């Protein structure tokens, strides 16, 4: 490392671009000769030379190719020399290959094959191939070369089915071809920005052949972006151990080995070297080299030159001049055309009276061009830019055709089209780069295309080229095209900016892994090779001969420069780098590191469009642009007339620019030509430059600034300004028609609610007005309503409700319109929240509810303000005032109760001997808030609630409720609630382990099975259960006499009725209290909770007395509490994270050095990626093991088991990790390595701060936001998941100190301070969350009219918070009538809603009943939405596959997803099994619910993700399958309900319809139901009939595989059933008839249902159905559980004096292969 | 002469004014309240600093603008009256007076507040209340009798150097009179004398923040199409912020005519 010294970069440029001569001399071939001639020297190459067969080559015929890449290679027979050379290496390996041919040749048809391979890589035994599994990159230098790429990659690839197109326009909105997309052909600096950009879950990943086409460019100034991809690519690689291919193509060039080296090619195996003599036709050289230094003269003289050339050739072929302009081509042929016309030289071309140029006169008028009707009929033919695609391909079909005889083109056609010519003249080879500021010579590689176009593939036998140019650049240009210009690095140049691109990427983080990441660019390699020419000493190369410490300062001169400019925060000791915003915006938008420092020297929030048109001016990449003489004037005529004022005198290239952009944004036409490329240069830089401005002023929230630049970037894009009629825009209307419209002031917005004749009065132009009527609907506009939701007197949450007020067509619009969502205070200065917001059209018409935090204060500001720009459609604004005139805001929060210095209370108060025991085992003295609050819990019956932070013993102070209750009654009931079902895991252990097993009480925990619960609820003392487990069973508390006969009630995170699930805890609360009044026997209610501001509310709600409710302030904390909050800026997430890795370090090693540490990240894979992070920088800073404190050895047992690799060792060097995909027992491991303390840092995963047990001194809260796959976008930390996150720093027996570190995004800062030092307030969201509630009521009579709803809600704590925050539920008032009218309005909404939906039946408007959809709905525990869907789509349409799509989309199933593209995967097994159809919707729920539904039943294996979602998906199947039957048999027919009971077995025990029963028995494998169906013997019974000895001598079984598989026998049930019809003979039609069904087990075991691949407990069920198949009609259902024996009685009314049959009663819910049926028949 | 370079090379004048008018956010944080101390008239007038600063950073040094005043009293005191919102309308202005439309502002928030007078710019600090000054209030007063002349007053901001000095006034009946009976627009005009007017108290804060109100039609800087504006016109209001002097929307022609040739 140090000490090291700083590099003038500039000096160590060649600065001659691509234009650098490595070589010494140049050698000519044999045969060559010079001459001299007129004051120019001519060099004359003979080239032919080549050599016929080597040892033995044979073309390989497209029949001896392997066979899935024939039908690609249409059209063909014999591959090229070359190409049968590559056959093997591109087909048949998988190596990294770079081939050096001559151009032409058809280098690109061996990318062809390597694409080939690739491509049958994923060819699937479908025949189709797994489009969506791979991605193949292709890199071609010019967009010209690109498109003419895609059509004809297309056009030999559509045969397998690929879409191949390339990425245009904005990278934003455009990424579902993205997707789409198989091959993705593009320049490589859009590649070079999409990566940069990057991100998680990208198509990058997904990336396995790369192809740089032209790989030579790497000696021009853009080479060093090819360094940069590749060593990005083999770098990536490195890290991922998945191996992509490289496929390099390249010109016969010197340097070639180390390019290959580049490449990672092997030279053996990948290095393919052919030299010039394989070119297709031998291209006989003629190299012009002009001495005259007068301007004039070699004008003159290079036109008589060309006119030599071309009256040479004026039998011959065809001649392809090339200029660079576009009207030299008009110049050129022109002046040949007109020196022709001197002469006689003109009929030379004609043949005589041609048909040919009857062709020619006939396309005279078609050509409907200026210069082309002109030069057309003489043979001539220009080619450029400012031309018809129709005329341009005309022109090359008159080439094609061979009647243009003479073709004068720009470099386009020759990079865009295959158009050869005999003879190709190279009309000059200088051209102003405006750029440069001058004039440059061409770059080599248009040099050598231009040249390789000469000749043709069959046409002719040999093809001329001619080079005209100055007379010393001419061994230049013999090198090149002569094999003697090496290939040389120009990174030298670009180093900075490419380094800040990887500091950005994260992937670079110090100065060492700069050095790495040079090591693998070809400058690296260069400098290697010829230190000479990149100015390292020979000795200096004896001194590091890795050169090391050349790499090591190149990189400090760099990181020196992007620290100069405020990029990189760059600390010389140790090397590191911090990436700041600036860096990311400028990697972000393609800025140099020289224009982000002037944009934020310049850019101050009080800009005028002057000073930013002037900003942007001053770019860096402007830097070379030059006011010339030759233009001043018409600039000065410009600047004198410009909108935007220019200050500076035009003599300063500043009021170029300025004056240029103003101009392009005008649309005006300049006479001078350099203005108009510098103009192209400009403008075409001037988008990127603005958005990054955009996002500058944006993210600094500047308001007035971020607006002028977001009108700037839509002015620059659309070519107009904000005074133009924004009609324009739609590129559909007419010109004319507009500027009549503008001639008229009247306001466009004036022309909205007009109809079609008023709006053509007004025009004068009245016909039309309909379109224009149209266009004026078409334009975008969004409607706006605000709700304002008070949280506290300092913070408001704002509810805003886009609606679309505009017609969405997909010719304009779109897939979908992109908005800005911008808060703006009173004085429009700050930007307090900024959002994008896409309208997309799956929900063009639909509504948007958007919700975000905005500060406030006293006395109240006046307005906020919400505006809504379109970020691409100009002047679509709309703009919402919010007022503040009548925001009721909330009392402030009441003093806390103070915690008193009391004595703390030793266990002897409870004066009980085993209750003293335990609590004397852990310890002497009580909690201080447990010391306070004792007598009120222990010594009274009073309600009581406490509040205090989360780690404080709440627990311990329900344990003395419970205990009292036991003390006044050893048989009492406690029943504890609490919201997270994983703390009730920790609950149930430690309360069954104390009074359980000390007390010989009962702990259960309720499993949500209502029979298993219902007898746990009945033998049990405490009663453990999540808030919906108590709501289903409580909902019938006048038919559960358990449920009336509690005596004690506590519930534990009560705050969380403020969450998702927050309406069930309030419900199930309320429903207590009602129930304690009805009954007049008091049930006590204890409340835990964290410190509430509005404790006194909840209080009240519940019954607790002022003296009884306890509420402390989180400095009342047992371990006291240190919080630090860190805010990271960025708003680019995944930097941000980036810019977050290393100060994790540094909050270990400042607050936690030898003290345990959490540290909380959002998602699985930061888990990981952040505990390596830790590890490096360990390793880097001071020292790594720091975190191990248990030797090695000792662990390898423990640590042997474990799965991933990666966790043991970052588990060796002291970290582990924890995230949803760690099997259980691998948790279970790192938790106990944890707790032990052999591990310091564990990194979580966000979901599991309920779920973890652990416990640390410190606990680091990484970024707190988490994507989404649902919505595809990020999501805030809920205040409570923060909270117990913070939690988690909580450890009392063995550190003073509690710390936290929370980093967030600058702008929650205050928020988080707001509601982390202080009680937090909560409120209900029950009045959302309220349908079902109500439907259940009805059902069970507690409701019976809507007075009786309304008395239901007085209940409630929505009650309490409406009378104290009204505008939070959009009340406007506080006293008794608006109470009873928003009542009212809620009651009747609900019970409407309910009534339409068919759950409910309102009788007279007034009176509410329930209906059959409504007691299924409240039975089963099942939202209302998912019965009117069932009802709906149900009918008497049965299908197996059909069930459970039904099943699969109901409303419950909508969570789970993200990422996961392997559903795709799955989704191709999904082709597989039973059910393909839909369209597939991958991230949606509900198909990743039937996707796993149906992987499920075919006993497949998924990931452990997957399982634990299959694991839910499956409990709430079978209550959801139960519906469905109850369903179809209330009124549905037959055959539906029977396949609903099918699917109900099909699901217990993971089997198909069609598998074999044998399936069933445990320990048996595929070959074992083979053997017994080669038996024959299918009958799961039919095992029992065998005797032991004989099914032993079958099977081949273990004792233990026999004894699970005879558990299995004897649990399976076989039952007698006898049918009976009472009075049979003696029925009447119109009368009932009942039969009678006596059922009886002969085994009689006790026990549940024996199916492991089942997650929950379950018992037998069973059904009985009367009804005819030949009818499909159900008449009489019944279901039944069969413990002992049960007799069972069916109504039923009888048919009308006919015979009927005595059907298929006997149906199973579990096992599969139980189901009987018994027949008869009587009739009246 | 013979052949001598000869071309004329010139700009407008508002390109001038609007380079300069950008640095107009600079005199926003030295700005001076002038108090003569003898005045103890006792209606004191608050005004507070957002909208004046918005009010500068939206105006011009040579062409005038004016906004009305809306106020109402705090709680307990009437003697005190807290300008709250400033009501821009389309204007045109010249260095001596503002042409204002003959209607007043008109809006549903302006129903509780109290119009308290206008306020408008001035280039030069003349130690006067100007005649066109007088003669616009006297004015404004007789044709709406919204305007009592005893809580009503003309804010004058003088542009001195790199700051801007307030300073305000209230019409005395003899000035009503004069500002009414007057047809004459010459800087010392007929019947014009120091004792029309009288010096009031003026008070700047941020403690609390006013509002802008500007029209919904069009904005209110009519200067740069002095046509369109005629007296009698008749305008809407809405809630929102005034545009900056030279933006965009109040100009253009500036564009549409460059975009022509
Ligand atoms: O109830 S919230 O509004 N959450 C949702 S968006 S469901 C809330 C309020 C305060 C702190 C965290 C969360």
């Amino acid at each position: 490392l140090a000490p090291r010294q700083v590099l003038d970069l500039e000096d160590l440029v060649f600065t001659q671009g691509s234009h650098f001569m490595a070589n010494k001399r140049c050698q000519l071939p044999d045969g060559s000769f010079r001459r001299q001639r007129k004051g120019y020297e001519e060099v004359h190459v003979p080239a032919l030379k080549p050599k016929p067969f080597g040892s033995e080559e044979q073309l390989l015929p497209v029949e001896k190719l392997p066979k899935y890449a024939q039908a690609g290679f249409e059209g063909f027979k014999t591959l090229n020399r070359i190409q049968s050379k590559l056959y093997r290496a591109a087909l048949e390996t998988d190596e990294n290959l770079l081939l050096c041919a001559p151009t032409g040749a058809g280098k690109t048809n061996v990318a062809l094959m390597c694409m080939l391979r690739e491509i049958g890589k994923h060819i699937n035994m479908d025949g189709t191939i797994n489009v969506d599994d791979f991605k193949i990159i292709y890199i071609a230098p010019m967009r010209s070369l690109v498109q003419e790429m895609v059509g004809s990659f297309g056009k030999r690839l559509a045969t397998y089915g690929i879409t191949v197109a390339e990425l245009t326009g904005d990278h934003q909105l455009c990424k579902e071809e993205i997707s789409a997309t198989q091959i993705i052909v593009c320049t490589p600096e859009k590649w070079d920005i999409i990566t940069r950009k990057g991100g998680e879950r990208t198509y990058t990943q997904l990336v396995r052949l790369i192809i740089l086409d032209e790989i030579h460019l790497l000696h021009d100034d853009r080479g060093p972006v090819l360094e940069a991809l590749v060593a990005r690519a083999i770098r990536n690689i490195e890290m991922t151990q998945e191996d992509v291919r490289l496929i390099g193509l390249s010109a016969t060039l010197p340097n070639y080995e180390d390019v290959a080296t580049f490449l990672r090619v092997d030279p053996a195996k990948g290095l393919f070297y052919f030299d010039n003599s394989f070119r297709p036709v031998p291209l006989e050289q003629t190299y012009v080299g002009i001495t005259e230094k007068k301007a004039i003269k070699r004008f003159q003289i290079m036109n008589e030159i060309v006119y030599e050339k071309i009256m040479e050739h004026a039998g011959k072929n065809q001649v392809l001049v090339f200029v660079h302009s576009r009207k030299e081509t008009g110049k050129t042929a022109r002046a040949i055309r007109d020196m022709c016309l001197e002469k006689d030289t003109l009929g030379l071309f004609l043949r005589e009276g041609s048909a040919s140029t009857e062709v020619l006169r006939t396309e005279a008028e078609q050509c409907k061009n200026l210069e082309l009707k002109d030069l057309l009929p003489y043979g001539f033919a220009i080619h450029h830019a400012g031309m018809t695609r129709v005329d341009r391909t005309l022109v090359e079909d008159l080439f094609a055709d061979k009647h243009i005889q003479v073709l004068v083109s720009t470099a386009t056609l020759a990079w865009g089209v295959n158009l050869p010519a005999h003879t190709v003249i190279i009309k000059g080879t200088q051209v102003y780069s405006p750029e440069k500021g001058r004039w440059t010579e061409l770059g080599a590689l248009d040099i050598l295309q231009m040249l390789g176009r000469a000749g043709r593939p069959q046409y002719d036998t040999k093809g001329e080229g001619i080079l005209i140019t100055s007379h010393g650049e001419l061994q230049y240009y013999l090198s090149l095209l002569n094999q003697q210009l090496p290939i040389e690095s120009q990174m030298v140049s670009k180093l900075p900016d490419m380094l800040n691109a990887e500091i950005v990427l994260g992937n670079v983080q110090n100065a060492k892994d700069a050095v790495n990441w040079l090591g693998y660019a070809y400058l690296y390699i260069r400098m290697l090779r010829s230190p000479t020419l990149y100015g390292i000493s020979h000795d200096d190369l004896k001194g590091d001969p890795l050169l090391d410490q050349r790499r090591l300062d190149l990189v400090h001169t760099a990181a020196l420069m992007l620290d100069k400019n405020n990029l990189v925060k760059y600390d010389k000791k140790t090397g590191n780098f911090q990436v700041t915003e600036l860096g990311r915006i400028a990697s972000h938008y393609y800025i140099t590191n020289d224009t982000v420092q002037t944009y934020n020297q310049l850019l101050k929030p009080t800009l005028s469009e002057i000073e930013l048109f002037r900003v942007f001016s001053l770019s860096s990449e402007f830097k070379n642009i030059t006011v010339r003489e030759e233009e001043k004037l018409e600039l000065q005529k410009l600047l004198e007339r410009v909108p935007i004022p220019v200050k500076e005198s035009i003599e300063e290239p500043s009021a170029k620019i300025n004056v240029l952009l103003q101009a392009f944004i005008s649309q005006l036409k300049l006479e001078g030509f350099a203005l108009m490329a510098d103009m192209v240069y400009v403008t075409q830089s001037a988008g990127r430059l603005m958005r990054a401005i955009f996002e500058i002023v944006l993210n600094r929230g500047w308001a007035q600034l971020t607006d002028k630049t977001l009108n700037l970037c839509k002015m620059i894009d659309k070519r107009m300004w904000q005074s133009m009629c924004p009609l324009r825009q739609f590129r559909k209307l007419p010109e004319e028609v507009v500027k009549k419209i503008e001639k008229k002031n009247f306001p466009f917005e004036r022309l909205y609610d007009l109809n079609h004749n008023e709006i053509g009065e007004l025009i004068r132009m009245p016909k039309m007005g309909k379109t224009i009527h149209k266009y004026v609907h078409l334009f975008p506009k969004l409607e706006l309503s605000v709700h304002l939701q008070p949280i506290t007197r300092s913070t408001l949450k704002v509810e805003l409700t886009i609606t679309p007020d505009f017609q969405w067509d997909e010719k304009v619009h779109g897939s979908s319109e992109a908005f800005w969502i911008l808060v703006e205070d009173v004085d429009s200065e700050v930007i307090l929240h900024h959002e994008y917001f896409l309208l997309k059209a799956k929900y063009a018409q639909d509504e948007h509810l958007i919700t975000f935090f905005v500060p406030v204060f006293e006395p109240l500001p006046p307005q906020y303000f919400i505006r809504v720009v379109s970020d691409r459609w100009l002047s679509c604004e709309t703009q919402l005032p919010v007022s503040f005139r009548h925001l009721i805001l909330p009392e402030k929060y009441p003093p806390p109760t103070e915690l008193l210095d009391l004595q703390p209370l030793p266990v002897s108060a409870l004066r009980n001997s085993a209750f003293e025991s335990l609590y004397q085992d852990k310890f002497p003295f009580f909690n201080p808030i447990q010391t306070q609050v004792f007598n009120t819990v222990y010594n009274s019956d009073d309600n009581v609630f406490v509040g205090a932070p989360t780690g404080s013993g709440k627990t311990i102070c329900a344990e003395f409720a419970i205990l009292r209750m036991l003390l006044q009654s050893s048989e009492g009931r406690c029943v504890y609630i609490t919201p997270m079902e994983a703390l009730a895991e920790q609950v149930y252990m430690d309360w069954y382990e104390k009074f359980q097993d000390r007390l010989n009480k009962k702990v259960v925990l309720l499993t949500g099975e209502t029979s298993t619960d219902l007898k746990l609820l009945g033998k049990g003392n405490i009663i453990i259960s999540t808030p919906e487990k108590w709501d289903i069973l409580s909902r019938r508390w006048k038919q559960r006499k358990n449920v009336q006969n509690i005596n004690l009630f506590v519930v534990d995170e009560v705050h969380l009725i403020g969450g998702e699930n927050g309406p069930v805890l309030e419900v199930i609360c309320s429903r207590m209290r009602y129930i304690s009044s009805q009954i007049e026997r008091p049930i006590r209610i204890v409340a835990l909770s964290s410190s509430l501001s509005n404790a006194k509310d909840v209080a009240h709600w519940l019954g607790c007395s002022a003296t009884s409710t306890f509420n402390f302030h989180p400095n009342v904390r047992p371990v006291p509490l240190e919080l630090h909050i860190q805010g990271f800026n960025i708003s680019h997430t995944q930097t941000r994270l980036l810019s977050m890795a290393k100060p994790v370090y540094h909050a270990i090693t400042k607050h936690s050095p030898k003290k345990p540490v959490i540290v909380f990240v959002p998602s699985r894979k930061q888990t990981r990626l952040t505990a390596i992070d830790i590890l490096t920088t360990c390793a880097a800073d001071i020292q790594r093991q720091r975190f191990l404190h248990c030797t090695e050895k000792d662990l390898i047992p423990y640590l042997e088991k474990l799965s991933d690799s990666t966790l043991k060792e970052t588990l060796l060097n002291g970290v582990g990790y924890l995230h949803e995909g760690l099997s259980p027992m691998e948790r279970r491991l790192v938790e106990q390595l944890f707790s032990s303390g052999a591990i310091q840092v564990v990194v979580a995963s966000r979901s599991l701060c309920w779920g973890m047990n652990v416990a640390a001194h410190l606990v680091i809260i990484m970024d707190t936001q988490y994507y989404n796959g649902k919505i595809h976008a990020y999501v805030d930390y809920p205040i409570y998941d923060v909270l117990q996150m913070v939690g988690h720093a909580n450890r009392p027996l063995q550190d003073d100190e509690g710390r936290c570190v929370i980093m967030c995004q600058g702008s929650k800062k205050d928020f988080f301070k707001k509601f982390l030092y202080e009680p937090l307030p909560v409120e209900s969201h029950l009045d959302h969350c309220m349908h079902d509630h109500f439907n259940a009521e009805i059902v069970t009579k507690t409701i019976e009219n809507k007075q009786d709803a309304v008395d239901y809600l007085t209940w409630t704590f929505l009650y309490r918070r409406m009378t104290q925050n009204p505008n939070y539920y959009n009340l406007q008032g506080i006293s008794h009538r608006h109470l009873s009218d928003h009542l009212s309005e809620l009651v009747e909404q609900t019970l409407s809603d309910l009534e339409q939906s068919k759950c409910i039946s309102i009788e007279d408007e007034m009176d509410v009943a329930p209906l059959n959809l409504g007691m299924i709905a409240a039975y089963y525990y099942i939202n209302y939405t998912t019965i009117e869907l069932f009802s709906m789509s149900l009918n008497a349409k049965t299908k197996v596959r059909g069930l459970i799509e039904i099943i699969s989309n109901a409303a419950e199933y909508e969570n789970i997803p993200i990422r996961h593209h392997e559903d795709n995967l799955l989704r191709q097994l999904a082709q597989k099994v039973p059910h393909k159809l839909n369209n597939p919707k991958f991230n949606d729920p509900h198909v990743k619910t039937n996707l796993l539904l149906q992987a499920h039943l075919s006993r497949m294996q998924l990931s452990a993700e997957l399982q634990s979602d299959t694991e839910e998906i499956l409990s709430k199947a079978i209550r959801l399958i139960q519906a469905c039957v109850d369903v179809l048999s209330s009124n549905g027919w037959l055959s539906p309900a029977l396949a609903a009971m099918e699917l109900a077995q099909m699901v217990t025990q993971a089997m198909w319809s069609k598998d074999s029963y044998l399936k069933q028995l445990p320990h048996f494998t595929s070959e074992h139901i083979k053997r017994c169906t080669d038996k024959g013997v299918e009958s799961v019974f039919d095992i029992m009939e065998m005797e032991d000895e004989e099914r032993n001598a079958l099977l081949q079984l273990t004792d233990s595989q026999i004894a699970d598989v005879a558990r299995f026998c004897n649990r399976y049930p076989n039952i007698e059933l006898s049918y009976e019809v009472v009075d049979k003979d003696s029925i009447r039609s119109g009368g009932p008839v009942v039969v009678l069904v006596q059922l009886e087990r002969e085994e009689e075991v006790t026990g549940p249902v024996i199916a492991p691949l089942f997650p929950q407990k379950r018992e037998e069920g069973w059904w009985v159905v009367i009804g005819d198949a030949k009818s499909n009609s159900l008449i009489s259902i019944k279901r039944l559980t069969l413990q002992q024996k049960a007799k069972v009685k069916l109504d039923f009314v009888a048919p009308a004096t006919g015979a009927h049959n005595y059907t298929l009663y006997f149906m199973s819910d579990a096992y599969m292969g139980c189901d009987q049926e018994y027949k008869f028949s009587v009739d009246v | 002469l013979g052949s001598m370079t000869q071309t004329f090379s010139s700009k407008t004048e508002w390109r001038v004014r609007a380079i300069s008018a950008a640095n107009l956010h600079l005199r926003t944080n030295h700005i001076y309240v002038s108090s003569d101390d003898i005045k103890e008239t006792g209606y004191t007038y608050i005004l507070p600093k957002n909208v004046l600063k918005k009010f500068i950073c939206i105006s011009d040094l040579r062409a005038q603008i004016a906004g009305y005043l809306y106020g109402v009293s705090p709680p307990d005191n009437p003697q005190v009256k807290e300008i709250r919102c400033i009501v821009m309308v389309p204007q045109w202005g010249t260095h001596q007076t503002v042409h204002l439309p003959g209607q007043l502002p008109q809006h549903e928030y302006l129903k509780e507040m109290e119009p308290l007078g206008w306020i408008h710019t001035q280039p030069n600090e003349s130690p006067q209340l100007s005649p066109q000054d007088v003669t616009t209030h006297a004015k404004i007063m007789a044709d709406n009798p919204s305007w009592d002349g005893e809580k009503t007053i003309i804010i004058t901001c003088s542009f001195t150097p790199g700051s801007c000095t307030l300073t305000a006034y209230k019409l005395t009946p003899s000035g009503y009179e004069w500002g009414r009976q007057n047809t004459d627009k010459g800087n010392n005009p007929k019947g014009y004398l120091p004792s029309h007017y009288e010096r009031v108290q003026m008070l700047l804060s941020d403690r609390f923040l006013g509002f802008f109100m500007v029209p919904a039609q069009s904005s209110w800087n009519y200067n740069f199409m002095g046509v369109r504006h005629d007296p009698n016109m008749k305008y809407e209001l809405q809630l929102a912020n005034p545009k900056e002097f030279y933006h965009e929307v109040h100009r253009p022609s500036h564009f549409l005519n460059f975009a022509l040739l």
